[PDB]
């Protein structure tokens, strides 16, 4: 559930690169061209490789403040990637939810809400359950606005992603689960 | 050479012509490896536990006293006719004349103002406050603690004068307290879900202000060239 | 007066060699209004039983100070007797039965009021009479921190 | 570390009847709703000397990675010893 | 996995052929394969512009790669 | 009437009474206007905060009460010199207690007497979580100044 | 029976930034060969 290019950074921070190694690239070629003792395209392709990381272009800086210029550039392209792979990494191992809701004492179902529907079967032993509780009247009030037939409906109607939550017995979920492996208990 | 062996491979070398400076170079580029392999390690780790941020210290802050002399000008108001507002309009005069502009309408309607990021904070009672937080749909809205909270008072129960069963009904309310089933009372009815909701961390996206240290030292970085190359024209010049 | 020995709430240091103990300031600049204690020895009652003249000064010592001063009137304060709040004490003692304790000498009659960092509890309240809270304290847990390493 | 419980406030203790009782009664309501109490509250109480959120990740320390510096001395030690191997071997052919 | 892989075979191949009018097919795929894996083994660069922008943008394309399946590396092993 | 503390609804349809572990409370209704209406209470159902605490008084200490709801605007005011509301219904009293989500201040306390309070409150701060950052400083920092 | 798989597996679809970049890359490098050929024939 992420994006290609401009998740982990902004689009006004690629810009910000660019335009940095695009300056980097003439600060490197004056040094030079301004200094006693670049061949400003050798200049910028070893500017674009450097980051890059790409191994392309034959040219090195002959001076010293351009050498040292270029181990700087050469660092910083080091710790962009490092920190590039770094927020990649975070957020490609924080990205893993699952609700998976404990059960009757979850705060989720403990308190009726619109945004978790639950049903159960009408006269039966539940409906018998839950109106001899009196901890769950609220639960029990929500729920009697929702009930289903029988289980052959309400077991059809929860793969069909209209209902969130269902309750029977042991055994016949159980067996359910089993001969059809889509829901898990 | 040595240098650029740590920083990936990325400028291009002069590979020597011996053996045992091979030999040299090949530990050095496996000591970059590792070293590369645990900064990366311990940077990927450091970003994924940074979260709650978020405090401040009461009545007497710069935020409330000084709205103008500070970032462009908080807010903060409540409903006014209230015992809140005669409270502090007769503690601060100053506060309430800034705090008039942004006076709500309800409480819901102040909730609201602050989820949609109209309003900036709110001043109201304690208790309905705390209830709200803790009953709400998520987790986002929390109280600033208890801590320092002025004119500090508490829920009687009015009794006509010189009643003889106030004795009484102070005894029973002390023994409610000995007993716990006041406490019972307040975690089934006061104390709602998010009371125990831990901190959940995210990701930040890394925005532009992060970088301002690898830009600073770029920045530093040129400057220190433009010196080193100023010094060294001037020591080659005579 | 009576008044416990509690450092975040009622400081006690000895006085100089002069009779008195030294001034001196807060951050800000403003005077420590200090009142002078008459109470045990340093240790304990128990071996050097003297009364050596201390001085007093803290939250509650600036809260009495208030208070004298809105109800004008005069006070003459002397520390605890025994070193401890207050609680029943149940000896066989066919004819006796009474509080033990800064309790205990209040009920006995040493003094008037408590000016003191004490507790609010049932059987507190039976027999005394009790002023509006000016503090909430609830009990908490307290563990050793250890920074984390490698 | 941890949540408040059985909180109970503090108090004046006085005889069973007494004017001062009430007078002391009234004067602390007083005092609580003008603003003193909370002045000698950030006055005695609130020194606020730290304030530090809390810090999950470690830092590495150097006696943990040791292990590199004394690779690389072992291989510089192996290295003189090749090379006195390596300049036998050339005087051999 | 086949994707990038036929989509290397044809960047190669469209790279040397229009390009590139010694530097043959075989060493423009093992350049072209190289760059993927972190830039190991030696290659022979080729001497035009058209072909040095293309490889860098192919360089770029195994840099988001490995980025991306050793952020999914480290993801896996946690759970 | 208070949202978190005393909650008013209305009788169960199927039973036409109230529901179990509820507190009978007689809401006055004063509708007519042309001319004074009889006694008006209607069979409500009041439960809440205030209401258990109320109801484990009366069963700890023996008396019997019956609640009804105030009447005009409001719990407390002095205006014009004079208490509306509940205080108002307690200077001339006629009830004998007073109870709901009522405060303490100088004023009130020295019209009327007051107990023990059962709950802490003040003037709190408000505000809404904000995003996390990343100490910008970050870049230097997973490692030690020696090494 | 299978256990609870809590890792999540990238597909084809949430990557095809790269693959859309290579081609405009491609289609922009054969436009770069005409402007090249151009600045050659110019000089």
């Amino acid at each position: 559930t992420l994006d290609s290019f401009m998740q982990p950074f902004q689009s006004t921070l690629w810009l910000l690169v660019g335009l940095s190694v695009h300056v980097v690239a003439v600060m490197l070629y004056l040094l030079d061209r301004f200094s006693p003792f670049l061949t400003l395209s050798s200049a910028m392709w070893f500017s674009w490789g450097v980051l890059l990381n790409s191994g392309i272009g034959e040219g090195a800086p002959r001076s010293f403040s351009a050498r040292i210029l270029g181990m700087v550039w050469a660092g910083f392209a080091m710790i962009i990637v490092a920190s590039y792979t770094a927020n990649l990494a975070a957020f490609l191992v924080l990205d893993r939810p699952e609700e998976r809701i404990t059960g009757i004492n979850d705060p989720r179902l403990r308190n009726p809400s619109d945004k978790f529907i639950y049903a159960t079967v009408k006269q039966s032993s539940v409906d018998i359950y839950f109106r001899r509780q009196v901890e769950l009247s609220t639960m029990y009030r929500h729920m009697e606005k929702h009930n289903y037939e029988s289980a052959a409906e309400a077991i059809q109607a929860v793969r069909d992603n209209k209902l969130h939550a269902f309750i029977w017995d042991s055994a016949v979920l159980e067996f359910e689960a089993s001969q059809k492996c889509d829901l898990v208990t | 050479l040595l240098w650029g062996l740590v920083f990936n491979n990325s400028v291009p070398v002069q590979n020597p012509k011996g053996t045992t400076s091979k030999i040299m170079v090949s530990v050095w580029a496996f000591f970059a490896v590792i070293f590369l392999a645990s900064y990366t390690a311990n940077l990927a780790a450091f970003m994924i536990q940074e979260e709650y941020v978020d405090q401040v210290s009461g009545l007497s802050d710069k935020k409330f006293q000084r709205p103008n002399d500070f970032s462009p000008p908080f807010r903060f108001g409540t409903v006014p006719n209230g015992s809140t507002e005669r409270n502090i309009r007769n503690n601060y005069a100053e506060m309430h004349a800034y705090m008039g502009k942004f006076n709500q309408r309800g409480v819901d309607d102040a909730l609201l103002s602050l989820k949609t990021g109209k309003l900036d904070a709110f001043i109201y009672d304690a208790a309905v406050l705390n209830y709200m937080a803790g009953r709400d749909e998520g987790c986002k809205l929390v109280t600033i603690g208890s801590g320092k909270v002025f004119a500090s008072t508490g829920y009687g129960i009015a009794i006509q004068k010189d009643s003889g069963w106030k004795r009484q009904v102070d005894l029973a309310i002390l023994q409610l307290f000995g007993d716990g089933e006041m406490e019972e009372l307040e975690a089934l009815w006061l104390t709602g879900i998010c009371h125990n909701e831990k901190n959940e961390v995210m990701s930040s996206q890394l925005d532009i202000d992060n970088m301002a240290g690898v830009f600073y030292m770029l920045g530093a970085a040129m400057a220190l060239s433009l010196i080193t190359f100023i010094c060294e024209h001037l020591f080659y010049w005579q | 007066i009576v008044t416990i020995h509690q450092e975040p709430f009622v400081y006690v240091k000895p006085t100089m060699s002069d009779g008195t103990c030294k001034e001196e300031f807060t951050v800000n600049g403003d005077p420590v209004k200090k009142v002078i204690c008459t109470g045990p020895n340093d240790t304990s009652p128990g071996s050097p039983r003297h009364t050596v003249p201390q001085c007093c000064y803290g939250f509650c010592i600036d809260l009495l100070i208030k208070l004298a001063r809105t109800m004008q009137f005069t006070y003459e304060v002397h520390l605890v007797a025994d070193g401890k709040f207050g609680t029943q004490e149940r000896v066989q003692n066919s004819n006796k039965k009474e509080w033990n304790g800064m309790m205990g000498e209040l009920l006995s009659g040493q003094a008037d009021m408590i000016v003191a960092p004490l507790t609010i509890n049932n059987e507190r309240a039976q027999y005394i009479e009790f002023s509006k809270p000016f503090k909430y304290q609830g009990l908490t847990i307290l563990v050793k921190k250890e920074i984390p390493r490698s | 570390t941890g949540e408040l419980f059985f909180r109970s406030g503090f108090g004046i203790g006085m005889r069973k009847d007494s004017p001062w009782k009430q007078q002391v009664s009234l004067s602390i309501l007083k005092s609580h709703e003008n603003g003193f109490m909370e002045d000698l509250d950030k006055t005695w109480v609130r020194y606020q000397e730290c304030d530090s959120r809390s810090n999950a990740p470690a830092t590495l320390t150097f006696e943990n990675m040791a292990g590199v510096f004394m690779l690389v001395a072992g291989g510089i030690v192996a290295g003189i010893f090749l090379i006195f191997i390596e300049i036998a071997y050339k005087r051999h052919k | 996995w086949v994707m990038m892989f036929v989509m290397l075979l044809i960047v190669s191949a469209v790279a040397v052929f229009v390009f590139e009018y010694s530097f043959t097919i075989g060493k423009a795929i093992w350049l072209l394969w190289g760059l993927v894996f972190n830039n190991s083994v030696p290659v022979q660069n080729p001497k035009g512009t058209t072909s040095k922008i293309m490889v860098s943008v192919w360089a770029f394309f195994a840099v988001i790669f490995l980025a991306s399946y050793t952020a999914n590396l480290a993801a896996f092993m946690i759970q | 009437e208070e949202a978190p503390f005393v909650i008013v609804e209305s009788v169960d349809p199927l039973s036409g009474t109230c529901m179990r572990n509820t507190v009978p409370c007689q809401k006055r209704i004063i509708s007519e206007n042309k001319t004074d209406e009889e006694p008006g209470y209607i069979k409500k159902c009041c439960k809440g905060f205030c209401i258990d605490i109320l109801k484990k008084i009366s069963k700890s200490v023996k008396f019997t009460y019956d609640l009804y709801l105030v009447t005009n605007g409001k719990h407390g005011k002095k205006i014009n010199g004079t208490w509306n509301g509940m205080i108002g219904e307690v200077v001339m009293k006629r009830a004998y207690m007073a109870v709901g989500s009522l405060t303490i201040n100088e004023e009130r306390s020295e019209v009327v007497d007051f107990s023990v309070p059962f709950i802490e409150t003040g003037i709190s701060v408000m505000v809404s979580r904000s995003n996390g950052t990343v100490s910008p400083s970050a870049f230097l920092e997973p490692f030690s100044a020696d090494v």
